[PDB]
């Protein structure tokens, strides 16, 4: 398990979304695309794609310490969304937490369930028609 | 450069191309020689050459014909070169170690691949459901395994095996078969009852209830049309078949039901992550897709489980081939593929290389 809490921790290193993640307070948000970890642009916070997948890293400081940094992963599903975009979703919420030190606790979301953990995170939360295309190759 | 993801089963292959979704090659996991052929040309041959399954109950058990398995997938199916393409394989949960170096040995001296990874075949699925946390149960034509997993770690010490799966219901479909006076003896008759089970059959909600119902009315009967044109009727055998899953006595097995050891999994987790297990119970396998078996199993564990538990159980309507579609995601992405072996790891480190970098 040290060996492979070192080998997946070396893996999380090669992905470029989670430099400079949980760094401070706030909500940083990524969508899959196309087996992709994408950075939402901040002006787009809060708005989530039906036919997408997203990541939603939550960073706060705990009730046990106010000058520490905590952090909730939540992974949010569209109702639409494809497999392939869900399924990744999913592991890079994994290599995220791992990333951070096992110390994010993962939240799976979907979209019209989502948990009032996730639901605080926005004043603000609007559900957009559309979504990037899948990144499958369809196979007839 | 497509990385190859090949999920090998007891029963089948499936095989095809990273990024892809869906398996393009899928064929029986069967060798023939002649008193070699793989799959479809070997049943063809029948009559002349004798016939081996190279996995058991989930395990390669004859690394030969295994060998023979790989080369008809890379050559003659994905008509691929080894070579030139990384290549992800799938592996039973605790697989020993040495059929996991064997497994790499082969790999990267026989057919030279420039990067190899074996993954947890439950994994796998869950991640195709979208989920980090939650217990698959994967039941295919050779075994059935219980496999809990929490943000994204398998919980082995919870792993349950029971040597019970399609091709156990296959002959016993065929047995019960006998009753109304059918006769169905030759593997090609064989086959025909496989292909009744899988288009005819259903779990019942109430085994007893239907049971009742199939001896008072014929509202429960189905008619089959064999290749040769007979037609035949099936009524109570609908149900009986896949009822083993819950009552593996109906075969004289002495063993817990697909429902029990479920329960029995998710018991032996931390008590602070059986709720998210509960919750989150995923079938995979193509012994899961009867109708009615996840209303069955709602049912089998809401009885086990307190009344105030939130059960829920996920059943993918691809789940024959939820592994390997988990595998094609996986594969996809570059950070999985940067834990892979490659051939010049492995030309220093030898066959042990899979314990430090195959999780
Ligand atoms: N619709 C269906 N209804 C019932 N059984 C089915 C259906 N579709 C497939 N099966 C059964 O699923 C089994 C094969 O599924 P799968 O490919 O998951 O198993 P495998 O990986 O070859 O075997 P194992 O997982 O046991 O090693 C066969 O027994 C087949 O008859
Ligand atoms: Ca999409
Ligand atoms: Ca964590
Ligand atoms: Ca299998
Ligand atoms: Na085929």
């Amino acid at each position: 398990t040290e060996l492979e809490k070192k080998v997946k921790l070396e893996a999380s290193q090669h992905e470029d979304a989670w430099k400079g993640a949980g760094k401070q307070v706030g909500v940083e948000i990524w969508r899959i695309q196309q087996f992709k970890v994408v950075p939402v642009p901040k002006k787009h916070h809060g708005s989530f794609y039906t036919g997408d997948s997203y990541i939603v890293l939550s960073t706060y400081h705990p009730k046990t310490n106010p000058d520490k940094l905590a952090y909730d992963v939540h992974f949010w599903l569209g109702a639409f969304t494809t497999q392939d975009e869900a399924g990744t979703a999913a592991y890079k919420t994994v290599e995220l937490d791992d990333y951070l030190g096992g110390l994010p606790v993962q939240y799976r979301e979907v979209q019209g369930y989502e948990s009032e953990r996730f639901l605080s995170l926005f004043p603000g939360l609007r559900i957009l028609d559309g979504g990037v295309e899948t990144g499958f190759h369809h196979v007839e | 450069t497509t990385a190859l993801v090949c999920d090998n089963g007891s029963g089948l292959v499936k095989a095809g191309f990273a990024g892809d979704d869906a398996p393009r090659a899928v064929f029986p996991s069967i060798v023939g020689r002649p008193r070699s052929y793989v799959g479809d040309e070997a049943q063809s041959k029948r009559g002349i050459l004798t016939l081996k399954y190279p996995i058991e109950h989930g395990i390669i058990t004859n690394w030969d014909d295994m060998e023979k398995i790989w080369h008809h997938t890379f050559y003659n199916e994905l008509r691929v070169a080894p070579e030139e393409h990384p290549t992800l394989l799938t592996e039973a949960p605790l697989n020993p170690k040495a059929n996991r170096e064997k497994m790499t040995q082969i790999m990267f001296e026989t057919f030279n691949v420039p990067a190899m990874y074996v993954a947890i075949q439950a994994v796998l699925s869950l991640y195709a459901s979208g989920r980090t946390t939650g217990i698959v149960l994967d039941s295919g034509d050779g075994v059935t395994h219980n496999v809990p997993i929490y943000e994204g770690y398998a919980l082995p010490h919870a792993i349950m095996r029971l040597d019970l799966a399609g091709r156990d219901l296959t002959d016993y479909l065929m047995k019960i078969l006998t009753e109304r006076g059918y006769s169905f003896v030759t593997t090609a008759e064989r086959e025909i009852v496989r292909d009744i089970k899988e288009k005819l059959c259903y779990v019942a909600l109430d085994f007893e209830n239907e049971m009742a119902t199939a001896a008072s009315s014929s509202s429960l009967e189905k008619s089959y049309e064999l290749p040769d044109g007979q037609v035949i009727t099936i009524g109570n055998e609908r149900f009986r078949c896949p009822e083993t899953l819950f009552q593996p006595s109906f075969i004289g097995m002495e063993s817990a039901g697909i429902h029990e050891t479920t329960y029995n999994s998710i018991m032996k987790c931390d008590i602070d992550i059986r709720k998210d297990l509960y919750a989150n119970n995923v079938m995979s396998g193509g012994t899961t897709m009867y109708p009615g078996i996840a209303d069955r199993m709602q049912k089998e564990i809401t009885a086990l489980a307190p009344s105030t538990m939130k059960i829920k159980i996920i059943a993918p309507p691809e789940r024959k081939y939820s592994v390997w579609i988990g595998g094609s995601i996986l594969a996809s992405l570059s950070t999985f593929q940067q834990m892979w072996i490659t051939k010049q790891e492995y030309d220093e480190a030898g066959p042990s290389i899979v314990h430090r970098k195959c999780f």
